[PDB]
């Protein structure tokens, strides 16, 4: 009775994460024993010895590991080091590699096969599908097989590189969008890899104060979750009249409770439905996506197309956690994508330039203000970025608003100014 | 010429299903013809299922080549991942779904569902968002995959089904830095400590850097030590989040017996009806009790179950508690309100509660 | 003997006219009868009219001595004053009511009005809450007296007529010191620097206790200078708030072309419909432009105009705002949105959002 | 005009303050000119002067004044010294003296006729009815007569107490209540006037870190604004039913739009109306006084009545204007008010040990939080104090809530516990 604790785990319909752990470690040591290229065969199950040992001390094993990395990059390999190193000296050594996901988590099976055959030759032979940035992860191999297993992956018919990690530009992710979605106002999955290939060098070399992240929700849904899980979230929005079909409205009239279901659940009061006519004001509409969500058949989001930009979204540390807030109300989402580039390397340069130690961009933003924020990006202040004007009189005046003055002229005299 | 390196993801058009590749941007609508599957319409008239299942997100690369064979066998060797960790199959003939949801059951063992249908107004539960707990993090306060194990296995009818009357997105951090979309889930499991570090002068001295681990304290509890090179800890102003053990292997402060998990509650990413919301604590600490954690399970269900008593056809949770109110929740949720659940965060500034976190707005 | 103090103001129910003494605590309904005028029924049968009269709060001791002869001969020797420093008269003889209004407008001036009726959902606009300004106060931005006086004449005929479909409170804050409830007021008018200070080292060395001028400073602007035995700005972080100038005569900060007044609105005391709120800026900056203050009178005047046109009955400024947001509010009321109205206050906890700030809760 | 400015003020419907600043310096200089014992009647034209200066000039012409007091008090009067005072002697002191109001600011003639010989005596003429916390003020006096003043206003028939100012118990103040008012669910001005006697020592020698102020309002229309500028905010409320008189509805309902103007209105959509009947859902109902607003004729608060007390409320300075919030969901109001007076006390000792110079309440308990504040008045958290439960799980736990454990042991040799 090798492993009590975790066993119970294995019963139950939910699929077992135990059975996933012992499928590998019962596999990687046949193929090794079958003579197959297998460097570490005992990565698994030495990883559920130590899981094992940590179910009954009810604690990690895990310590702080390492800086170990490919060679020509800083981030994408995270180093990690057991407690229980001679005990256990399979996973004296453990380390993850994140592996780039292509845009939507869309692959072939070819694509697929070679991970699998790379991961299987130079590590435990456990993943995950997917870390929640969005990368492939690679879960367990030694400092050794770290560069040769990337030249593997990089010489794959269908190659694989690295993802982000570190003080870098994490993996960008996106939802479907367009690929299957009728809600998407833009093309999040070429947005997304253009994003990828265009700063590789930003992933792959971190430089940077802390992390930054980018995520491409095609509507408001946003179904990357990226208003709370990137710095930047790009979500699709449009400008004009949400399109309605009054044939396919009284479809759904004939079984739907319009006025209960979507009149009285509209934020806003936009959308009228009298038992003829669906009348929508777009001018009060706030394109929560509420009455397009529910008779989609019907509702149509409208032909000026873009996205909304979000800024600042973190987990907590250290000022607390934020869901991203309004940055820009609308930008145009069309390739090479000039104006998004050009907003985000402003971003990095004044970040760069301004950030302390581990400071995200929403905490810098906190820290120096919105005006400065705008300007580094170009854009005016508008009042869809806030939910309320301040409630306080507080405010910072720019030296040039001020009337010139004999108070003025004495601060300029002081070089107060 | 040495080793290619910036080459990037493979392009992802390259790794489309042909009829996915072909309608590109142009579908007409869709339709969730039962939990699982979802039938997409193209503007050519052009129709495609999308089949949906739950996975343990950590995979066995035997696993993934099953997946594979499934893939070439029904979906003409073309799959996706969610942003949940369900996969995703592409079904052109409608009589092979159900086959497909089989051999995917006997084959790797993973459960059809993980949709909604707003349009009828009915919801299954999805995927857990989780980390990577005592398998591979060194800062954990709880285990990830052990607890989604044991809620999914409990909550397993909600995954299968459309029971629930609006979306529910239940997900687990296991500590406070919360990877994931935890602090904006609709009920989140989140590690805590609740003991302060014990500083180890020696490994402080070795392998820290003392001001910048100082400068990670939220509370300025942490304090340079000048006669003995190390770091002191005011324990009145530590709430034990851990940060400067992630900085500093030498600022240990787990605490097995005292280590566990808050539940939060009320959070929501999508516009729809009312503005995204963080979540918010409602249980303080529940203890780790590995392998099934059956104090943590039970408060879990028992809130998601009071709930969905109670809501409204799209009412989430944390839209039920604005018809409601926290004082009929707490008591209709059979929870206890202490102080604990009074926000004391001092360093967050008001002025974000003031910015616009959400797309709507007026044109 | 010796001087008596602890005393006490007069016990109140000695200073009671006997027919409000008699029916103390037993009072069946009121009926706003007309602008002014308030019809009060006691359960004993007995019936009394509160007749209310707009006041400029500084009053002359002459002009209380008036008030008093028109007490002796209209409410048998009583009157009070309300919360808003308007004045009221009790009358018995409901023949005597416009007696009493013509005797107070002829021989002070002071209108009969101030009042509103929720019941028929038409209501006056009472009288500015405002204090000290130039007329005594040595940290005022703006005067208070004269924009009262410019404001109330061009508003004139709201405080007369029930002419407003919600109750609208004007209030003006002579500094960011408020002194009132300004700050939680439909419009507010709040008197602002925008220059930082300039140091006096003398008089900071003669008369400053440096430690807590310092710690007075909400944006941690002021440094303590050892060296120079006095204090330094960091213009760069000063908002010109002028609580340093409070501490500390050596830090004033009063520019007379770049003073003025912020405009906020959308504050809110009572619990009625709507939780209390927090007034708003919307108009960063006017001057003083005295003895009128035009700019800031149009502002204020095209601000209640655009609500008074468009608003509910009972919908107050915040309620209004609450129904069409704040997009259309600048569009109907004229007004430019730029960065400055971005809140950037930092000391403020977020978890103050968070508490109840408000009687409203379920038993 | 020695006036231009200010004489533009006196034109206009709205009663002018030139008009009684002017009227203030003809009679003074009258009755000075009569014999009159007037000690300054020429005061109220200084002010003039300086007042038209100001308004030239756009700027006060007060500056920091000195520390002025009545013999055994140390608050109540407050310096105010004139920049002028060269220019203008009559204002060069010029202070003010806070006079205690009678709760609700209710008076006989004879009260006011006092004060007003008094004042007429001793000081400028010119008077604010009333100052913002509720005081009458007595506006500009000189040192030397501040003493006797005082003593004159003791010596009156109905004799006057000063009230509060600086470091000190503030003057309490009070909504009128049960006076007149039909909503009162307490007797605001006996409890406002009980307060002020029992803490005339706190009011009249400040003893504290900062400010502490008191108002009473007698059901939550809050008349007196008390929960935006009082640190302890006491507003009556009930526990038990709505009273409802159905004959009294329904002839509202022959006239009134119940539906869209109380119904539609209500914050919970607790209160109903048929045609026929008028049902409140009084588990719903959260007092928020808009239907007995309404309706007073037929509609009354319950009869189980007490306050709610709100704690905090202060203008911005230093972290941000307050309105108080949640401290004490519900306690009576009944003479002697000991649960009140027990309360207030125990704050008081615990603001004096802990509180920091010009720390307010309000900021003292965002500094220790609500646990602390809640053990120091002997008081369970309830969730009625706040709007949400907190949005990060960063909680400390007390010593004695912890698991035994070997670490709760370590930190007990450490010497850490
Ligand atoms: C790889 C991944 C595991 C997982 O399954 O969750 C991961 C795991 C770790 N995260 Fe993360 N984060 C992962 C996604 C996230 C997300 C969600 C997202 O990116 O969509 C967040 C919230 C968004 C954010 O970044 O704020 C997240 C917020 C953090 C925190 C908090 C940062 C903050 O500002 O509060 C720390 C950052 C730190 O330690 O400096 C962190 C750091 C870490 C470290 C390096 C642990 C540490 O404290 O040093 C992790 C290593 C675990 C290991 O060795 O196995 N991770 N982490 C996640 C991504 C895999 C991928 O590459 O696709
Ligand atoms: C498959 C997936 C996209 C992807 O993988 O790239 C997805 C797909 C769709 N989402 Fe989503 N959403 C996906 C993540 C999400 C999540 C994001 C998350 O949980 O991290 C939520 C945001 C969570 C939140 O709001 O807190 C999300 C917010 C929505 C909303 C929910 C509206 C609401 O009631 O608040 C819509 C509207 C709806 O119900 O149709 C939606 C609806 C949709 C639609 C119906 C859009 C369409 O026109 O087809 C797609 C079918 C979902 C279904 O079952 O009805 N999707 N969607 C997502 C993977 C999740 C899964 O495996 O279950
Ligand atoms: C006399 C006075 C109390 C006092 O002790 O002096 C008073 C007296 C009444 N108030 Fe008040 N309130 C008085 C200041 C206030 C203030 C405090 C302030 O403005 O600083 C407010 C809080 C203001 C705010 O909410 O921002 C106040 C908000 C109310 C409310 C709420 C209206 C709303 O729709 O939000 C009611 C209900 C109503 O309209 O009948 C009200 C209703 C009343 C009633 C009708 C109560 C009753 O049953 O008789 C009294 C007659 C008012 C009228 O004109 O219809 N009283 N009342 C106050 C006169 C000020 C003045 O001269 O205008
Ligand atoms: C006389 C009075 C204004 C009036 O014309 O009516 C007044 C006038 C002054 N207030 Fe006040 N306050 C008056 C009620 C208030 C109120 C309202 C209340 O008490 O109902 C507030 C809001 C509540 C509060 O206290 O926060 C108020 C908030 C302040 C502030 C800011 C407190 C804060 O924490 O931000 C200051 C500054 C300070 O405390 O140093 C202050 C300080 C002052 C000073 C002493 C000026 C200063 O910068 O040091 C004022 C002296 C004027 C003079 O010498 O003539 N006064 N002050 C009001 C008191 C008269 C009375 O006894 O009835
Ligand atoms: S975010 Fe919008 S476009 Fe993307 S999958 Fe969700 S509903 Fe579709
Ligand atoms: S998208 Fe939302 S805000 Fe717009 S009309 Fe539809 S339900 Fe209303
Ligand atoms: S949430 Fe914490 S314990 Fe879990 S993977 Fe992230 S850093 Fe590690
Ligand atoms: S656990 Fe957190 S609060 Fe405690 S000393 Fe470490 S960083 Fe500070
Ligand atoms: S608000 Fe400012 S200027 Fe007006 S009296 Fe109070 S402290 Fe003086
Ligand atoms: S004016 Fe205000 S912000 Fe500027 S230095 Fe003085 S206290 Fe600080
Ligand atoms: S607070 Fe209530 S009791 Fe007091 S006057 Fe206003 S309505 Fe009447
Ligand atoms: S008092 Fe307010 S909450 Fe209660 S029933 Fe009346 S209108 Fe509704
Ligand atoms: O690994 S974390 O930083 O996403
Ligand atoms: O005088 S003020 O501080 O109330």
């Amino acid at each position: 009775s090798e492993t009590p604790l975790l066993d119970e785990l294995e019963k139950g319909p939910w699929p077992s994460f135990v059975k996933e752990i012992k499928k590998t470690a019962e596999l990687m040591e046949k193929a090794a024993a079958e003579g197959k290229d297998v460097k570490m065969p005992k990565g698994a199950r030495g990883l559920l010895k130590q899981l094992e040992i940590s179910y009954k001390d009810k604690k990690t094993h895990w310590k702080h590991g390492g800086i170990v990395s490919v060679v020509g990059y800083g981030g994408g390999v995270i180093g990690r080091y057991s407690d229980l190193g001679e005990q256990i000296p399979e996973v004296e050594h453990f380390h993850t590699m994140r592996i780039n996901q292509p845009s939507g988590w869309f692959y072939s099976t070819k694509a697929l096969r070679g991970l699998c055959d790379v991961w299987e030759k130079w590590g435990s032979g456990l993943t995950n599908f997917h870390g929640s940035t969005g990368d492939i992860i690679f879960l367990g191999t030694r400092s050794e097989y770290l560069q040769p297993c990337f030249e593997d992956l990089g010489n794959l018919e269908i190659p694989f590189d690295i993802g982000g990690s570190g003080s870098d530009l994490r993996t960008p992710s996106a939802c479907m969008g367009p690929a299957l979605c009728e809600f998407a106002c833009y093309d999040t999955l070429e947005l997304c890899y253009d994003l990828t290939m265009t700063y590789q060098d930003e992933l792959h070399r971190p430089m940077w104060p802390y992390k930054f992240k980018i995520k491409c929700a095609g509507c408001p849904n946003d179904c990357v979750a990226s208003k709370a899980r990137s710095d930047f979230a790009i979500i699709g929005t449009w400008k004009d009249d949400i399109k309605v079909d009054q044939e396919a409205v009284k479809e759904y009239a004939s079984w739907m409770d319009i006025e209960n279901e979507v009149v009285k659940l509209c934020p806003t009061g936009a959308i009228k439905w009298d038992g003829k006519e669906l009348t929508i004001d777009n001018r009060e509409c706030v394109r929560c996506m509420h009455c397009i969500n529910k008779m989609p058949k019907a509702l149509k989001p409208g032909d000026e197309r873009g996205a909304t930009i979000l800024i600042g979204g973190k987990a907590p540390f250290v000022e607390g956690a934020v869901i991203g807030w309004v940055a820009v109300p609308f930008v145009e989402v069309e390739k090479p994508y000039d104006e998004i580039k050009e907003i985000l390397e402003a971003i990095w340069d004044w970040w760069d330039e301004e950030g302390k130690f581990r400071e995200r961009i929403g905490e810098l933003i906190w820290r120096k203000g919105m005006r400065e924020f705008l300007k580094v990006i170009g854009r005016e202040a508008d009042v869809r970025m806030v939910k309320a004007p301040r409630n306080n009189p507080f405010m910072f005046f720019e030296k040039d608003e001020l009337k010139p003055s004999a108070y003025t002229e004495e601060l300029k005299k002081r070089g107060m100014w | 010429e040495g080793v290619k390196t910036d080459f990037g993801p493979p392009y992802f058009r390259d790794l489309l299903h042909p009829v996915i590749a072909k309608n590109y941007g142009k579908w007409k609508y869709h339709e969730v013809v039962k939990p699982g599957v979802i039938k997409r319409v193209a503007e050519s008239g052009d129709v495609i299922y999308v089949v949906r299942f739950g996975t343990p997100r950590l995979l066995s690369i035997y696993t993934v080549r099953e997946l594979c064979d499934i893939a070439d066998k029904y979906s003409d060797g073309y799959l996706r991942w969610t942003s949940r960790n369900n996969v995703e199959f592409f079904v052109t003939d409608e009589s092979k779904i159900d086959d497909l949801i089989n051999e995917v059951q006997e084959r790797v063992g993973f459960p059809c569902g993980g949709t909604w249908d707003a349009v009828k107004g009915e919801y299954g539960l999805s995927n857990i968002v989780h980390t990577q707990g005592w398998i591979h993090c060194h800062t954990p306060a709880i285990d990830a995959s052990g607890i989604v194990k044991a809620v999914m296995d409990e909550l397993y009818e909600y995954f299968t089904d459309h029971k629930l009357p609006a979306m529910c997105r239940i997900s687990l951090a296991c500590c406070a830095n919360m990877c994931g979309a935890v602090h904006a889930s609709d009920i989140a499991i989140v590690g805590i400590h609740r003991t302060p570090p014990i500083p180890n002068d020696e490994a402080i001295r070795k392998t820290c850097e003392i001001p910048s681990t100082v400068a990670a304290c939220p509370t300025g509890a942490l304090k340079p030590d000048m006669k003995n090179k190390t770091i002191k800890v005011d324990v009145e102003k530590c709430m034990y989040c851990g940060n400067c053990y992630t900085m500093c292997p030498g600022m240990p402060l787990f605490d097995p017996e005292n280590d566990g998990a808050a539940i939060m509650v009320g959070g929501k990413l999508s516009e729809a009806r009312r503005m995204p919301e963080l979540s918010k604590v409602v249980v303080p600490w529940v203890p780790n009790e590995p392998p099934r954690w059956p104090t943590l399970v039970k408060y879990v269900k028992q809130i998601l179950e009071a709930w969905a008593a109670n809501a409204n056809k799209h009412e989430r949770l944390i839209e039920w508690v604005d018809r409601i109110g926290w004082e009929r929740f707490f008591e209709l949720t059979g929870l206890e309100f202490t102080q604990h659940l009074i926000d004391d965060y001092r360093i967050t500034p008001y002025f974000y509660s003031e910015f616009r976190a959400s797309t709507q707005f007026k044109w």
